[PDB]
């Protein structure tokens, strides 16, 4: 009966939220390893000559001090700037404690879903 | 009606008339038109009419503002070209209409569209068109205005497109004006 | 026409290769081929697939590797045109192999 | 045969939803034009300050600031009494081809 | 539950993928090895950027990545094979 | 056909011009002078000149001597 | 129909790569064929990931060309799966017909 | 069926995409409440990065939803005007 | 007669439906290049070297000084180089823009020129 169509309806609505959020984990994955190896001892170190993003497109080199001043936005309103210890503090948990229910709330929710 | 000939006076067939479909008035005092007439279209009269104004001109000229001039090209790309075609599509119109002031027309016939900008010079110039006349009436005023139909104008002269007084009349039997040529 | 039949020694045969010094070859060494001159070809002509943007060319980059080495040992075995089997029941050839062999001077 | 004719009274209509389109995302994008301008001239009140195309910011000084809300928002006002320029004419294109053909055409 | 199929596709596939990126990348290593082995002068990146300092510096993040890499997907094909396993 | 219109080949009124436009016809009528010298040269007075062009454009070369004639078909055109 | 549904499917899983490829091509031509002359305002190096190297004209025109002539082996694959599914498409559709009328 | 359907659907989605900017601008105040936007801060408003203490932030977060709250319920009672 | 012309009339709407999303698609593809043209502005107002604040990802913002012009630099095929002289940076991506935007004219013009024909389907399934 409708079990089939809801089934496969149910799938499709939850494998859209996998795919959007294994979309949103490598960009701050990225966010998190790229700043901690290089730039938390290169940068701390000494300025040297680097290549920064101009756009998406558009890649421009560019050369950075010891700047240690790093900024997050979660909108096109709010913003915080950070130091070069407690802004990796901070994004950590948004990954490390996010993928545990976020994919919990994926493989366990499919294993439900394959009988729910 | 017997000018159309071959070598001698020769009427072709009931197509070369037209009959005409109004219900209202009375069939006890109907009668038909001294010459050509237009039906079924009209039911407002142009905004200069009972003026008489001669040698009546006839066309068949894709006449429209466009990209193209017998077919519309795709949507504008260079957005400062619109500036350009605006004028040159102003100055060909002229152009073309300067050459229908040769005859002096009161109503213009054109069977493709006629277009505002060359409307506007039309009535700078004292001259109204009437549009979307079928295939048969080219030739039906034609005849009647003594003229030959053609496609785009400049291949026109007094007496040999349009004969005479351009008299017309646009008035009403029942609710809707009717176009007399009269 | 007619007339300009003739009896001829050998093999003639209608033209397959083009810019390998076609003009005439002396004591032309022919080999017979029944073995395949080109990349392995399955459900596709590669195991990945056919979007993998930067991943053909990283491999068929060693697999063009390959069939030179397959080509320079055509020249090591001393031909100078080759005589190629039937094709449907075989994988075709990679023309690029035939431009490499026709650089030394040898057909196909 | 009048069929060439009706394909061009809806080439007429199809040029009418180019039209109300084409008005409607500069008016939209106009809008947004008149927000932005409110907030520049909103947060000019202070003085260290950064803009860009939202991928880079750039340093600047006040009178930057100055020249900037006006050099391309005078441009997008240019460019929309281009558009009423130009919306004016097409829509002129479809209004009286549409008074000449919908009363004439069914004859 | 006949689950195996739709749990270790993805992963035997994802795994494959990062195989072949990590021989590319090892690729990449020999070609900066060989390829403008030029002491002077090499652009080489860590994440979003550019320095074109390291020659032998590079090696710090290529042995990085490579074991990044191979650790972590050589214990997720043992968790695949657990999956498969499991079931069967 | 030498003509004020966009009846045959050779006439166009895409040119962005309001001289050029009307003018064309202008020009090739002028420049027909040549071809009319070149008819007298080869020893004709008469041109004949297929549908489609002006008795203005006529008068042009009934001026000038080497008149040209109007209605001559396809069928004369072959013979 | 098992045939013809299964070359429908071949069709598609080929010609949707070979799409992209032309997707992508399209602007790699240009960009090749302007960087051929443009030396000096650019100079070809290999980005292969995230690392420079110096890299020569040559062996890029020759990635490029035998992309080409993979696509058009392909595009031949293609198009002989596509006679084959247009001749299934009588005898392996009339496999039902024919049991369905006797 | 269209003659309504598409009418319902543009006069319903007008307001329904203001909704789901007010959506955005609901999830955006957990910066503020919880993150602690408070500090002298390089602040953005889209196009523009302004360094300042953020003090317009509360009217400036308050008065979107004034208005977008009003207009969501307007849309809510035309919903049930005519079936 | 007009029955199977009805129902193969779905099939038609369903391919001229992909094709309309074909276009939808072409409605999205000019981002990326028309904010390329936008940030134009920016190469040569900053080709002394000045402060910019730019993205990591698309998620982090790091405060750094731009340099280096004669390198400013595009990604291009397999991981292929494309280093922006000076004065290309201020003046030659105007035409490498013009280009691209070419391709820009290979997706809208070339595209809606053969969907005109979608249209014309359109209006002739009416009979």
């Amino acid at each position: 009966d409708e079990q089939y169509q809801k089934y496969k309806f149910m799938e499709l609505n939850l494998a859209q939220k996998k795919r959007r959020l294994k979309g949103q984990i490598p960009e701050i994955k990225q966010t998190l390893e790229i700043l901690k190896y290089m730039q938390k001892k290169k940068e701390s170190t000494n300025s040297m000559e680097t290549r920064f993003l101009l756009a998406d497109n558009l890649y421009c080199k560019a050369s950075v001090p010891p700047t240690d001043k790093v900024c997050l936005w979660l909108g096109a309103n709010v913003m915080l700037e950070y130091d070069i210890d407690e802004a990796q503090a901070l994004l950590e948990k948004n990954l490390s404690t996010a993928t545990k229910n976020l994919d919990s709330l994926e493989e366990d929710l499919d294993f439900l879903r394959d009988q729910f | 009606v017997q000018f159309e000939e071959n070598g001698r006076k020769e009427i072709d067939i009931k197509k070369y008339a037209r009959v005409e479909k109004i219900p209202g008035g009375i069939i006890e005092d109907s009668c038909v038109l001294r010459g050509v007439m237009i039906n079924k279209d009209v039911t407002h009269p142009r905004m200069r009419r009972y003026i008489k104004n001669p040698r009546i001109v006839l066309l068949d000229s894709s006449l429209e503002y466009k990209k193209g001039e017998s077919q519309t090209d795709i949507e504008i790309t260079r957005e400062e070209d619109f500036t350009r075609i605006l004028q040159m599509e102003e100055e060909y119109i002229q152009q073309l209409c300067e050459d229908i002031i040769q005859l002096k027309p009161d109503v213009v016939i054109t069977e493709k569209g006629i277009s505002d900008l060359a409307q506007h010079y039309l009535m700078r110039a004292n001259i109204t068109a009437i549009r979307r006349v079928r295939k048969t009436d080219n030739n039906r005023i034609a005849r009647a205005c003594g003229a030959r139909i053609v496609s785009r104008p400049e291949e026109l002269r007094e007496d040999d497109v349009g004969t005479g007084a351009g008299l017309l009349e646009i008035k009403k039997i029942g609710d809707e004006y009717f176009t007399f040529i009269t | 026409t007619i007339d300009d039949c003739e009896l001829v020694e050998g093999l003639v045969l209608t033209q397959k290769v083009s810019n390998s010094g076609i003009t005439r070859v002396e004591k032309a060494k022919i080999g017979l081929i029944q073995f395949c001159l080109s990349a392995p070809k399955t459900d596709m002509d590669n195991q990945i697939v056919v979007s993998d943007y930067a991943q053909m060319d990283r491999v068929l980059r060693e697999e063009r590797a390959y069939i030179l080495n397959l080509v320079k040992q055509i020249k090591k075995t001393g031909c100078n045109v080759l005589l190629i089997q039937k094709s449907i029941l075989r994988d075709a050839l990679s023309d690029l192999a035939l431009h490499f062999l026709n650089k030394m001077k040898i057909m196909v | 045969a009048f069929t060439e004719l009706q394909a061009k009274v809806i080439d007429t209509q199809q040029k009418v939803k180019l039209a109300d389109i084409q008005i409607e995302q500069l008016n939209r994008t106009k809008k947004h034009a008149h927000l932005t301008d409110t907030e520049i001239m909103t947060l000019v009140d202070e003085t260290n300050m950064y803009e860009g195309v939202g991928r880079m910011f750039i340093l600047q000084s006040k009178e930057a600031i100055h020249s900037q809300l006006l050099e391309k928002q005078k441009i997008a006002e240019e460019k929309i009494k281009e558009l009423e320029q130009k919306k004016s004419y097409l829509e002129r294109s479809v209004k009286e081809a549409e008074d000449n053909i919908r009363e004439m055409l069914m004859a | 539950f006949a689950r195996n199929t739709s749990r270790i596709t993805e992963l035997k596939e994802e795994i494959e993928v990062k195989k072949k990126q990590l021989q590319n990348l090892e690729d990449a290593c020999d070609d900066i090895m060989l390829a403008d082995d030029d002491c002077l002068m090499i652009p080489y990146q860590i994440g979003d950027v550019f320095i074109s300092h390291s020659q032998e510096e590079t090696q710090e993040m290529l042995e990085e990545a490579k074991k990044n890499l191979q650790e972590e997907i050589d214990a997720l094909e043992s968790r695949v094979e657990s999956i498969q396993r499991v079931l069967a | 056909s030498l003509q004020k219109t966009k009846m045959k080949l050779g006439v166009q009124v895409v040119i962005t011009d309001p001289e050029k436009l009307d003018q064309i016809r202008q020009r090739e009528s002028d420049i027909t002078k040549e071809r009319i010298q070149k008819i007298l040269a080869t020893g004709a007075n008469v041109i004949l000149t297929t549908g489609g062009i002006d008795d203005m454009c006529l008068k042009y070369f009934v001026e000038a001597g080497a008149m040209a004639v109007r209605r001559v078909l396809k069928r004369d055109l072959k013979r | 129909v098992e045939k013809y549904q299964q070359l429908q499917k071949d069709l598609s899983k080929s010609m949707s790569g070979r799409q992209k490829l032309e997707a992508q091509l399209t602007e790699n031509n240009i960009v090749k064929e302007e960087l051929a002359l443009l030396d000096g305002s650019n100079v070809v190096f290999k980005l292969l990931g995230p690392v420079l190297v110096k890299q020569e004209l040559g062996e890029a025109r020759a990635t490029v060309g035998k992309r080409l002539d993979y696509i058009t082996a392909e595009i031949k694959r293609y198009e002989s799966q596509l006679r084959d599914l247009e001749r299934q498409s009588e005898q392996q559709r009339e496999t039902l017909a024919q049991l369905q009328q006797e | 069926f269209n003659r309504l359907r598409q009418e319902q659907r543009g006069l319903a989605s007008k307001a329904a995409e203001l909704e789901m900017e007010l959506n955005e601008h609901s999830l955006v105040i957990d910066t503020l409440k919880e993150v602690d936007e408070t500090r002298k801060c390089y602040r953005m408003v889209g196009g523009v990065l302004v360094e300042r203490t953020v003090k317009e932030v509360l009217p400036a977060l308050e008065n979107n939803k004034e208005q977008i709250q009003k207009i969501i319920e307007t849309l809510t009672q035309q919903l049930q005007a005519k079936g | 007669n007009l029955p199977q012309l009805e129902m193969l009339k779905n099939q038609l709407d369903q391919e001229v439906e992909f094709l309309s999303t074909s276009i939808a698609q072409l409605k999205v593809v000019q981002t990326k290049y028309v904010e390329a043209k936008d940030c134009l502005n920016v190469l040569n107002k900053s080709n002394e070297g000045k402060e910019l604040l730019v993205p990591l990802t698309s998620s982090m913002y790091v405060p750094g000084k731009l340099h280096d012009v004669e390198h400013v630099l595009i990604d291009v095929g397999t991981g292929y180089y494309v280093e922006k002289t000076a004065e290309d940076a201020k003046d030659f991506f105007k035409r490498k823009i013009d280009f691209l935007t070419k391709q820009m004219e290979k997706i809208q013009p070339a595209l809606q020129e053969k969907h005109a024909m979608k249209q014309a389907v359109m209006e002739m399934m009416s009979q």
